[PDB]
């Protein structure tokens, strides 16, 4: 399927990289 | 979903999309940082440089946070209003701190949606840290005069450290405005930090959550805990390396001493948090500028109330900088208790045994009897395993928010970390 | 730290003449440089701060200028109460260092 | 009409200790830093340090660390400075100087406490 992980400063979604 | 079936598509369908998305989302921030660096070399007036970085910060905040950047803009305007109204006082630190606290509290009291606040937590945390640090620097006497409007704004909106970048002191930003030659050491540091950021990103997103079944033939409630912990740790290392990449690309993050210029801004230390010696070392090496800010300002201000209350209010301010949200204050208070009990137990054992089992490696002048041997190395390995256990337990919350979710996670992990901390505290009570 | 080279170390003039004192800095201080005036025996007195901004009480004959690493203080129409010692002092950041001093004497 | 009334002269033997006082009067004592400035006999001024009277947090010059200690007494609103292990080179005049609000220039000075060490 698809899962989105979001990266950021101490836990935030400033940048997210989804993949299959 | 066989291991070979996972690996046949791993390379392409994971390593290429995530790296491409990272590049596609950070390329404009990097371009604006480089443009400000090159523009701060022509020798324009200072206020032109501050206006340039204000415009760059506006554009970066708009690019990342589409239109909700009005909250960061109002936070900056409010911080400047409070700094100007109390510019002649000696309380600047506490005034700016109470203002920041009231702002974050009124925000979390449904002033803005939960998703956008979770999105802008980092930007608002950096702006708050910068404003409070400038207030306390003016108070203590480490910054001479209060900055003009454009200097204060160009400080809060520094295009290098606005979105991801770490907290930098006002004088570090001023030295950045001065600018240094574009040597080969600078480009080496920027390129190496970008390479490590991309490596840690792809690790956190591809290899972290899928290492114990596939990368290791080993495999569970603790294997998944370690997987999630390592994935979150490497996501944070990616963020740290990218933040220092942008802060070195914009010009900041150098230490000029004895006319020797070393671009040596370090944000995180992956080898000290993954293979730890003690939880104090983990908290120190997790985020180095944030640890410096917390330690210096909060701890030095509140040490007058005893070391335990000092570290407790340090972690309280750390949880408040993020805005009060569960799974981020419970974790931080558990960290407070864990590091306190661990450092205390290490000191007690190093006293009763005169060995080198302190929470930090002993300086060469210590009168400890066991500088080396097997007991000291075995006990250090035991405490490192306990630190890894605590880290995995705490990071299990990031499986790949709701208080019920946290209680569920820790209950299915059987609360073992808090039991271990309480047992270590009872052991310290019985020894001393 | 920051070193404040100030010249001349001594200066002689008349009543009503025009004089100028320079305070060159070993680093960039963004126009953070104050000018004091210590008379013979008394404690100093702040005249100019931020290198341009006079204080409340100092006459209009004093006027600071300059920015970067080369600052100047121009005193026009020297009155008999303008003769003393002038120490430039940066307020960029701790530690604060004063200049060498300029003994302004009559002649 | 701010007036930073300061203590009298002093004449001590080497290696002893002195504790100057700068009794402030004219403003809220805990609202402005208290810079301490040392001036030799006809030489340039030197900045020793400053103590923030609101929360007692000193900031020493690296040269004068260990040689100077700032203590305040906000009950009577006087700031103190102590000199430890005086050498023959510390025969100078020491001023207390209030920081000019926003900037850290020294708007209001005391009058000086002539410290001389000999036998
Ligand atoms: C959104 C950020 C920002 C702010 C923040 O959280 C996240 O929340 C803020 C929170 O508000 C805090 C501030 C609130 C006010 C606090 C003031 C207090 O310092 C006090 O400590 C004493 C210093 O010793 C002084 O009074 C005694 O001083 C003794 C001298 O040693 C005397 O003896 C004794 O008699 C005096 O009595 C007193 O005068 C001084 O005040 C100390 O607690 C630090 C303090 C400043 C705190 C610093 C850290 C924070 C700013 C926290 C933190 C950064
Ligand atoms: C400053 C705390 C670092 C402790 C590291 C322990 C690992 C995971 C704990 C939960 C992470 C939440 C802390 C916020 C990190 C930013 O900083
Ligand atoms: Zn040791």
């Amino acid at each position: 399927h698809l899962k989105c992980k979001c990266h950021g400063l101490a836990g935030s979604c400033e940048v997210k990289t989804c993949w299959w | 979903f066989s291991r070979q079936e996972f690996f046949q598509q791993l390379l392409q369908g994971c390593l290429l999309p995530t790296a491409q998305q990272g590049l596609d989302q950070i390329w404009l921030l990097l371009a604006i940082c480089l443009a400000c660096r090159l523009l701060w070399r022509l020798g324009l007036p200072s206020y032109l440089k501050h206006a340039s970085t204000v415009a760059g910060g506006f554009f970066s905040l708009y690019h990342f946070f589409q239109l909700h950047m009005v909250w960061v803009v109002l936070l900056s305007l409010l911080c400047y209003l409070v700094l100007f109204l109390c510019r002649h006082s000696s309380h600047r630190g506490v005034f700016l701190s109470v203002t920041i606290l009231i702002y974050l509290l009124m925000g979390e009291m449904h002033m803005v949606d939960t998703v956008t606040w979770h999105k802008m937590r980092g930007a608002q945390m950096i702006v708050a840290m910068k404003a409070v640090s400038l207030g306390f620097d003016l108070d203590r006497g480490e910054v001479g005069t209060v900055p003009s409007p454009v200097e204060f704004m160009g400080y809060l909106y520094f295009v290098g450290t606005i979105v991801f970048g770490p907290w930098i002191s006002f004088h570090s930003y001023l030295q950045a405005v001065q600018g240094r030659p574009l040597s080969c050491r600078w480009l080496q540091k920027v390129a190496r930090s970008l390479a490590l950021a991309l490596l840690c990103l792809v690790l956190s997103t591809c290899v972290g959550p899928y290492l114990f079944p596939y990368f290791i033939p080993l495999n569970a409630r603790w294997l998944r805990a370690y997987e999630s912990a390592v994935s979150f740790h490497f996501s944070n290392y990616f963020v740290g390396f990218l933040s220092e990449a942008t802060a070195t690309l914009a010009g900041a993050g150098f230490t000029e001493e004895k006319d020797h210029l070393e671009w040596d801004l370090t944000v995180s230390k992956p080898l000290n948090v993954e293979l730890p010696r003690s939880m104090v070392e983990v908290v120190t090496s997790w985020n180095l500028p944030m640890s410096y800010w917390l330690n210096n300002y909060v701890f030095k201000n509140a040490l007058r109330l005893g070391t335990f209350s000092a570290v407790l209010v340090t972690y309280a301010a750390s949880a408040l900088l993020h805005g009060f949200s569960f799974h981020l204050a419970a974790v931080l208070l558990s960290l407070a208790f864990i590091t306190y009990v661990e450092h205390v137990l290490r000191k007690r054992l190093a006293r009763i045994l005169s060995a080198c089992v302190l929470s930090k490696r002993c300086p060469p002048d210590c009168s400890h009897q066991h500088r080396l041997g097997l007991g000291v190395r075995a006990l250090n390995l035991l405490f490192g395993a306990l630190a890894i256990f605590h880290l995995a337990y705490l990071g299990s919350l990031f499986d790949v928010y709701g208080m019920a979710y946290t209680v569920h996670k820790w209950s299915e992990l059987s609360w073992a970390s808090h039991w271990v901390t309480f047992g270590c505290w009872i052991f310290y009570r019985l020894i001393g | 730290d920051i070193h404040m080279t100030q010249s001349p170390a001594s200066l002689s003039a008349f009543v009503g003449e025009t004089v100028t004192i320079t305070c060159r800095t070993s680093e960039n201080i963004f126009s953070y440089l104050a000018w004091y005036q210590q008379k013979q025996g008394k404690s100093p007195q702040l005249l100019v701060y931020n290198a341009k901004t006079l204080t409340s009480g100092v006459p209009s004959r004093f006027s600071g200028s300059g920015s970067g690493t080369q600052f100047s203080l121009k005193i026009n129409s020297l009155q008999p109460e303008d003769f003393g010692s002038y120490y430039c002092q940066h307020h960029y950041g701790s530690p604060y260092t004063f200049g060498g001093g300029t003994k302004l004497e009559i002649k | 009409e701010i007036q930073l009334q300061q203590s009298g002269a002093e004449l001590v033997k080497p290696g002893a200790s002195v504790k100057m006082s700068c009794k402030v009067s004219g403003y809220s004592f805990t609202g402005y830093n208290m810079n301490w400035v040392k001036q030799s006999h006809g030489k340039s001024l030197e900045w020793i340090g400053n103590i923030n009277p609101y929360y007692v947090s000193t900031n020493y010059n690296q040269k004068f660390t260990g040689k100077a200690t700032f203590t305040v007494d906000r009950s009577s609103s006087t700031a103190y400075m102590q000199l430890d292990s005086l050498t023959s080179e510390d025969s100078a005049v020491y001023y207390c100087a209030r920081s000019y609000g926003s900037s850290h220039t020294f708007a209001y000075w005391g009058q000086g406490t002539l410290v001389t060490v000999s036998s």
